[PDB]
Formats: C-alpha cells, sequence, structure tokens
C-alpha cells in the first residue's frame, strides 16, 4: 500500500512538498511514478524516481516544476512543486512502477489535493433564488465567494431530497462560487416553507436562507 | 512526440451490452499499453498491461487485445459498477503517457432540458454585486450550449458554468449557469435572457426577465 499526505492550499510563487510512504515491499527494488489529474480532466504523467540510485526522470512538461527524492530510512517519497500558479492545482498521486518482467504502473496511492489559490478562509455569501416573471417551480441558492472547499447544502435540513441539484463548485479570482437549485410542485411553495442548509466547516458556519417570494 | 490517441471520448450504453475502447499509438509501441479504470472519487485501478494481460483481482469480461499501433478494451456484458472512467497507458520507457480517457456513461432516452432563469437577489445587491442565474435540468444526452443576452447582444464573459456528474436515479445531466456584473452594469440595461441549444430541439430554449417587474 501507498499512503500519501493530506489537502493543501498554496500561495502563488510559493512551493508545496507532498509525501508519499510506501509500505508492504522493499522500496529500493521499485520506481515511484507521480502522476497529476486536474479535476473533471485527464491523467498526465509527471516522471519517476528510482530509490535505489535517486535516478529521476521527467515529463519534459514538468522538468523544473516538479523535483523527486526520496529518503530510503522512512520508506518516503517526495515531490515538491516549485513557483505554482493556477495551473497547478490538481489532484497528484505517487504510483508504483512495475519491476523487470513487463513495467507498468500498478498500486495507486489515495492522491493528494493541491489548490493555489491568494484567499484566506472565507465564509460564503448565500443569496435566494426567488422566480421573478406552471406545475413545478424551480428555486435555488446561489453560495459565492468563499475559501476553501468543501460547502454542503441541503434544503428544509435534508426532509427535501427529491428533486434537488447541487453543483460543483468553481474557483474564479481566488474564491468559490457553487449553486443549487430544487423543484417542488407550484401548489405547494410558498404555503410550504423551503429553506437552504449551508455549512462551511472551515469557516466554523452554517447558514439557513428561507426562499421568499418577489416582493411587488 | 508520442502521442496516444483514445476515443471515443464519450460512449453511451446499457447494462449488458458489449462496448469496445480504442487507443491509437502514433508510433510503434509493441505490446507496451495498460488500461485503468477510476471511479468516480476514487484513484484508478490497473486493469492490463501488456496489451492483453489481466492484472490479479480483474473480472474475466474485461478483455485487452491488439499490438503496435492499434489497441482496444472490451467489456463483455457490462455490470453497474463497470461505469466510469477508462484510460490507456504507454508503459515501455518514457515519456509513460497518457490517453485523453473515455467517459463510460449510462444511455436513457432524450429529454430536453428545464430552464429558469433568476435575477440578482435583493441580499446580492446590497453588497454591491448582481448575478443572474439559468438552471438547466434534468437533459439528455449531456451535451448543450448556453448563449447569454444582455438587451440585444451576447455576453461572452462573467459567465461560469458547472455541471452535475449523471444523477443516480434518473441517468440524465444538469448545468447551471451565472452571469456576473457589477451593479451598474446590471442597472444600465433592462432585459437579460439564457439561451438553450440542445438536440432535442431545432429552435434554441429562450427564458428571460425585463429588470423593471
Amino acid at each position: 500500500k501507498l499512503l500519501e499526505s493530506g489537502p493543501e492550499l498554496v500561495k502563488p510563487g510559493a512551493s508545496v512538498k507532498m509525501s508519499c510512504k510506501a509500505s508492504g515491499y522493499t522500496f529500493t527494488s521499485y520506481v515511484m511514478h507521480w502522476v497529476k489529474q486536474k479535476p473533471g480532466q485527464g491523467l498526465e504523467w509527471i516522471g519517476y524516481i528510482n530509490p535505489y540510485n535517486d535516478g529521476t526522470k521527467y515529463n519534459e512538461k514538468f522538468k523544473g516544476k516538479a523535483t523527486l527524492t526520496s529518503d530510503k530510512s522512512s520508506s518516503t517519497a517526495y515531490m515538491e512543486l516549485s513557483s505554482l500558479t493556477s495551473e497547478d492545482s490538481a489532484v497528484y498521486y505517487c504510483v508504483r512502477g512495475g519491476y523487470r518482467p513487463y513495467y507498468a504502473m500498478d498500486y495507486w496511492g489515495q492522491g493528494t489535493s493541491v489548490t493555489v489559490s491568494s484567499a484566506k478562509t472565507t465564509p460564503p455569501s448565500v443569496y435566494p433564488l426567488a422566480p421573478g416573471s406552471n406545475s413545478m417551480v424551480t428555486l435555488g441558492c446561489l453560495v459565492k465567494g468563499y475559501f476553501p472547499e468543501p460547502v454542503t447544502v441541503t434544503w428544509n435540513s435534508g426532509s427535501l431530497s427529491s428533486g434537488v441539484h447541487t453543483f460543483p463548485a468553481v474557483l474564479q479570482s481566488d474564491l468559490y462560487t457553487l449553486s443549487s437549485s430544487v423543484t417542488v410542485p407550484s401548489s405547494t411553495w410558498p404555503s410550504e416553507t423551503v429553506t437552504c442548509n449551508v455549512a462551511h466547516p472551515a469557516s466554523s458556519t452554517k447558514v439557513d436562507k428561507k426562499i421568499v417570494p418577489r416582493d411587488c | 512526440e508520442l502521442q496516444m490517441t483514445q476515443s471515443p471520448a464519450s460512449l453511451s450504453a446499457s447494462v449488458g451490452e458489449t462496448v469496445t475502447i480504442t487507443c491509437r499509438a502514433s508510433e510503434n509501441i509493441y505490446s507496451y499499453l495498460a488500461w485503468y479504470q477510476q471511479k468516480q472519487g476514487k484513484s484508478p485501478q490497473l486493469l492490463v498491461y501488456n496489451a492483453k494481460t489481466l492484472a490479479e483481482g480483474v473480472p474475466s469480461r474485461f478483455s485487452g487485445s491488439g499490438s503496435g499501433t492499434q489497441f482496444s478494451l472490451k467489456i463483455n456484458s457490462l455490470q453497474p459498477e463497470d461505469f466510469g472512467s477508462y484510460y490507456c497507458q504507454h508503459h515501455y520507457g518514457t515519456p509513460l503517457t497518457f490517453g485523453a480517457g473515455t467517459k463510460l456513461e449510462l444511455k436513457r432516452a432524450d429529454a430536453a432540458p428545464t430552464v429558469s432563469i433568476f435575477p440578482p437577489s435583493s441580499e446580492q445587491l446590497t453588497s454591491g454585486g448582481a448575478s443572474v442565474v439559468c438552471f438547466l435540468n434534468n437533459f439528455y444526452p449531456k451535451d448543450i450550449n448556453v448563449k447569454w443576452k444582455i438587451d440585444g447582444s451576447e455576453r461572452q464573459n462573467g459567465v461560469l458554468n458547472s455541471w452535475t456528474d449523471q444523477d443516480s436515479k434518473d441517468s440524465t445531466y444538469s448545468m447551471s449557469s451565472t452571469l456576473t456584473l457589477t451593479k451598474d452594469e446590471y442597472e444600465r440595461h433592462n432585459s437579460y435572457t439564457c439561451e438553450a441549444t440542445h438536440k432535442t430541439s431545432t429552435s434554441p430554449i429562450v427564458k428571460s426577465f425585463n429588470r423593471n417587474e
């Protein structure tokens, strides 16, 4: 098994070192690859280190950006990434390479998330989405300007779960923005209450926003 | 230079059906090709190495063939767990290049989007900002286009889009689109619209509102 370190929030121009404890085998026997995956996108080979000799080979695109080392005593490989930008925000995996027999990467770790932002911990603004100008009405909440991930959204404290769509957050200018809609019969809201519950554990914040009809 | 072309990028299929994913290598890579499976949320897992050899613990319905330049992964009689994303990778020497990846998705019947549009809340307005949100929900297939308009002209920028993965229950897709503006930009114009171009209609669905309402 291969265990990697936890998630990471780093500023632009800074560096990160992430770790990968190798175990269940002899480290100096097998190479160690590293792989990059941006969210919702493909895999990308970075390079490998050979612990036995510390020997490196890099995808030319990552030469200089990534530096692999390995402390044989503690069975642990590292990858340092330097001069970080938005492009470096990704999940990174360490992966054990195969043996003489036929090479090929076999055992993956769980991954390590890296987020690049200049933002500090910031609580979300929560805005109700009531219809402006039918058998079903759609309502919603816009959760804007928070950091870091994640936030959770429910409706009526969980008891409204049908017709709910909570979208993946998108990071623009250092902060996250997410949305959630809920569709209920036009015979219910606004006579029945609909409230979004938005939790942001990193800022110790919970917000209930009752959705009320627009004024006029 | 080594380029790995994996197609299709998007594949629709039912349970029990027999699908085939291909990988073209730009040059002879012999049998040095592996196939991985990545479930939603997890690390990838090796299915096949050496183009045709199943890794230990991998079910036999999976089946790799091909050599040199042309490779395929087949999955006979699909199961619920078999749905996800699937990647090829060259593993001789450097670079150990991945193909772009294939998202194996559960087919269903075509459904038009349910489009709702939402003006900026009064709460956001007091902060000095304005976001107009458009939901386009429970559509199939996943391909769609959204265009914003302010008065009678397109707005390209300020638009952030987000998409759900395929639904647990009804196997559809949904999409949120938010247009963000200054309060002064928002207040300087009246009409705001959201056009949904989907295969389920030749004509785009248009939802709009007048600010003065």
